């Protein structure tokens, strides 16, 4: 029935500065009797369940510093944060509750915009220990690097990898806001065997040109 | 001041009933609804029904009226959801939250409860050793690991050298894969350097499994 | 200048459903954790409020509604509902803002046949918050009444059977009803905050 | 002087519909609480609906969303719709008039709903011949389909001495009856009996004679 | 929701006697109770609402009382108009659920009345229509228990009678009784002797009314 849009998805800002999240409403939730906006802010951090901050569009919830505050009317509302914080570093939705069913917002996504920082890029080849098992699996790993946008591509013989590929991402470091990759191209040991350069390929805005790391089937490293 | 709190988690298969829940403890708790929230893996949270316990009114969401029944036992000051028939689909954590009134937000959130629906059977991890790599800058920085591989259910815990080692480690979330099983890896970085004089061991434990293993990383010797 | 919740809830005798008593809560500080952090009461649904945020709140007036009905019609306190009691007795508006506070009165209110009554017979449904203490002789049917009771001519007014080995379901609850109204005006009843 | 007479009923396939018309004379439909109960044949009084002076309808869990009470203020008269039709729902449906502390204190004669796939079928009649002081002749009514089945005896003119029997369900489907009287043999030959038998849902109406044999 | 139960689920009593019926509610509803009279085939009616309070119309030998639990509707004089079952229901329920009881059957006792025993062979036009019913007529009689046996050649018959009761009659109380049996017009022309054997409690002796296929 009433549906709330966020904008935007994700939200990258420096220390000390503002963020600034939009709700839409699909229809006006003011009561005009007791004019309130039916309109709540809620924080969810990774693992912990969600926390109310403001009710009511503006209302602060008890505890919740001053930098968070909540305004708008009718069918558009902001979530404020005016010195951003490490501790705000999370997931926000807004909801509505002016009448059932209650709907959030589909949820933005608030990080630490840091200097970009390239990463350092490893490859693992499968262990013999592995091998004995009849599977394989190549790791390539990204190390810290920021933004969290990264393109890593897989080539057998120069042949691109496709479908066979899992990857993997840490969430904001809590020191120095940077983020980790792992990409894991999984195939049979028969298909490992008949193979000799395995490369890991690796394409970031920290990075002038895209860096490959390599092995040879065999081949100490 | 209320608190909410939940049932443990659920390693369900598909087809089997569940009935989890939420108690609710301290002041004021006549005058609260209890709603129930579903938040699937990297999704958002849903809005699935809400319950009045002193009369067991309740309202359902559309998309999931029909789907589950919420209930309530005011003696206990207890709400519960329940599936008759799981699927795979309903793996997905579910919180219970409390607005102390109809049209009210969310006051007071449970912990969550986490359910896992599918056909796997318990299973505990290979771990393999992500060697570092002999060609590696003298002067700099090199990187080994653990691959923590067919595992169920979740969750595993890795440490290096038996906690002593955290600076530099990141231990990255699992992954579902193809063959219902979790695999994951976990990774350091160390100075070169210490590469040949410092031994590096990562300790794995996978309780649901009773499962723990320890595996040395060493330079392979090529 | 606290505000008289007390003599509202804790009244010693409560009007019946029909004749239902209104009291105008005015120029106060109200603390309202006295209500919902007590253990008394059975029954106790806020609608558009949340009873915990009001204390530093203020509204321009405050509505306190008691009445004495029996357990099975509680429910019908509310928004939306339908039943002898929501139709002939007490209104709620469908934008109802405020609470229904409702409590088992049994060792108070049944003796060895109190006299609570409850409208029956009325030929429209009230409008929220209407309040008819009329007894004409209802007309059920063409012939007028000329005030005589008889076939298709019936006193309109019913007396609860309030017994103290009722079932739950037929035994008294006294409820308070509160109500906020927050007109462009002076507002006078505030949290203590 | 105030009567209901309800009417709408008959024979319906499952998950049919069908709708019930109450007319009343002698109070106001839509100023009375207004019900329908129904009697399954050989069961209890089941209450299904009623409806408020001031609009509020209430249903009993077993035809809720199926069945909808109505009115009509100005025809006087209630409405029952009967939607998703099952043979559960079976029954004699009576209108009535609920003054809630004084009872159900007006009532209906009852519409008949049967909820079948059978279809409707005449009865043949055929008679029970006779053979000191009292002799007994009858008729047979055999085969039809639904209930009922009316049976005079020289249209009208003989009560005295007449037992018609309730229909019993053969293992055909079809219901069998038979109605019998019980005369002076003397008047053996010198009165002539006959029986008129309606089955109104076929339309039939045949009248029989019964004489004696050898 | 509460449960309404009655008890007895039948009774019999001679004419004058005092009939006492029960109404258990599974929880106390005060006085919000009504007793109705249902004739088979008529509409029900009202005889008493709230518990004790005689309906206006309705004879004075009709009482009720109780409350709470237990209600009990007191016939004072049993007349012969007065078999039928009686109803009990809970009023005022929210949300409403106007629950009936079980309900009590009251038949008339009266004293012990022999049967007259009739046969009646099947009629020519039925036999053209390959079906053949024998009927055995049991008229007036009293009680309405009675062993109606079907002999065809001396063998007894079994699974192909139905049996029919009329209602007590409002006067003498008394019962008749139809037992039909059919089978094909080629099994009907197999045999000749056709016989209905009647044991009723008022017949020193079985009475058997018999008839030869085609005499
Ligand atoms: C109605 O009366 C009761 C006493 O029967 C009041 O209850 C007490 O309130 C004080 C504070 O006002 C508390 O410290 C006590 O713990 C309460 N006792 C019980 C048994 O509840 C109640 O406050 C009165 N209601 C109002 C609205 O004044």
């Amino acid at each position: 029935d009433i549906q709330l849009t966020q904008s935007p998805d994700s939200l990258a800002v420096s220390l000390g500065e503002r963020a600034t999240i939009n709700c839409k409403s699909s229809q006006s939730v003011l009561y005009s009797s007791i004019n309130k906006n039916y309109l709540a802010w809620y924080q969810q951090k990774p693992g912990q369940p969600p926390k109310l901050l403001i009710y009511w569009a503006s209302t602060r919830e008890s505890g919740v510093p001053d930098r968070f505050s909540g305004s708008g009317s009718g069918t558009d509302f902001t979530l404020t944060i005016s010195s951003l914080q490490a501790e705000d570093v999370a997931v926000y939705y807004c909801q509505q509750y002016y009448s059932t069913p209650y709907t959030f917002g589909q949820g933005t996504k608030v990080e630490i915009k840091r200097t970009v920082a390239a990463p350092s890029v490893f490859i693992f080849p499968p262990s013999d220990e592995q091998l004995k098992s009849g599977t394989a699996s190549v790791v390539c790993l990204l190390n810290n690097f920021y933004p969290r946008e990264a393109k890593v591509q897989w080539k057998v013989d120069n042949a691109l990898q496709s479908g066979n590929s899992q990857e993997s991402v840490t969430e904001q470091d809590s020191k120095d806001s940077t983020y980790s990759l792992s990409s894991t191209l999984t195939l049979s040991k028969a298909d490992y065997e008949k193979h000799k350069v395995y490369a890991c390929e690796v394409t970031h805005q920290g990075l002038s040109s895209p860096v490959t790391k390599s092995f040879n089937r065999g081949e100490c490293s | 001041q209320m608190q909410l709190v939940q049932s443990g988690t659920e390693v369900k298969k598909p087809g089997e009933s569940l009935k989890i829940s939420c108690k609710g403890s301290g002041y004021g708790f006549i005058t609260y609804w209890i709603g129930w929230v579903r938040q699937m893996p990297g999704k958002g949270l849903e809005w699935m029904g809400i319950i009045y316990p002193g009369d067991s009114e309740t309202r359902y969401s559309p998309s999931f009226q029909g789907q589950v029944t919420i209930s309530a036992d005011k003696s206990i000051n207890t709400a519960y959801l329940q599936w008759s028939s799981l699927k795979a689909s309903d793996t997905a954590i579910y919180y219970c939250a409390g607005g102390s009134g109809i049209s009210t937000p969310m006051d007071v959130w449970g912990q969550g409860t986490t359910v896992t629906v599918s056909s796997a059977s318990t299973k505990g991890p290979s771990v393999f050793p992500l060697a570092p790599s002999s060609k590696s800058t003298s002067g700099g920085t090199a990187a080994l690991g653990c691959l923590v591989k067919d595992y169920f259910p979740e969750p595993v815990t890795v440490s290096w050298n038996s906690g002593a080692l955290t600076s530099g480690v990141h231990t990255f979330p699992a992954v579902l894969q193809s063959s219902g099983l979790y695999s994951l890896s976990s990774v350091v970085t160390v100075p070169s350097s210490s590469l040949g004089t410092q031994t590096y061991i990562c300790n794995v434990n996978h309780k649901p499994s009773n499962t723990k293993v320890d595996k040395k990383v060493e330079p392979k010797s090529c | 200048n606290l505000c008289p919740f007390g003599e509202v809830f804790n009244a010693t005798r409560f009007a019946s459903v029909y004749a239902w008593n209104r009291k105008r809560i005015s120029n106060c500080v109200a603390d309202y954790s006295v209500l919902y952090n007590s253990a008394s009461f059975s029954t106790f649904k806020c609608y558009g409020v949340s009873p915990t945020k009001l204390n530093d709140l203020c509204f321009t007036n405050v509505y306190a509604d008691s009445f004495v009905i029996r357990g099975d019609e509680v429910r019908q306190i509310a928004p939306g509902q339908t039943g002898k009691i929501a139709d002939y007795n007490y209104k709620l508006p469908d934008d109802f803002t405020g609470c229904v506070i409702a409590w088992n009165s049994n060792n108070l209110d049944s003796k060895v046949n109190y006299n609570y009554l409850y409208r029956l017979f009325r030929k429209s449904n009230l409008k929220p918050f209407e309040r008819d203490i009329s007894t004409e002789i209802y007309q059920a049917g063409s012939t007028p009444c000329n005030g005589v009771e008889g076939f298709n001519c019936y006193f309109p007014l019913q007396s609860y059977g309030f017994q103290p080995t009722n079932g739950v379901g037929y035994q008294p609850y006294r409820v308070v009803v509160l109500s906020f109204e927050l007109l462009h005006a002076p507002a006078t009843v505030c949290g203590p905050k």
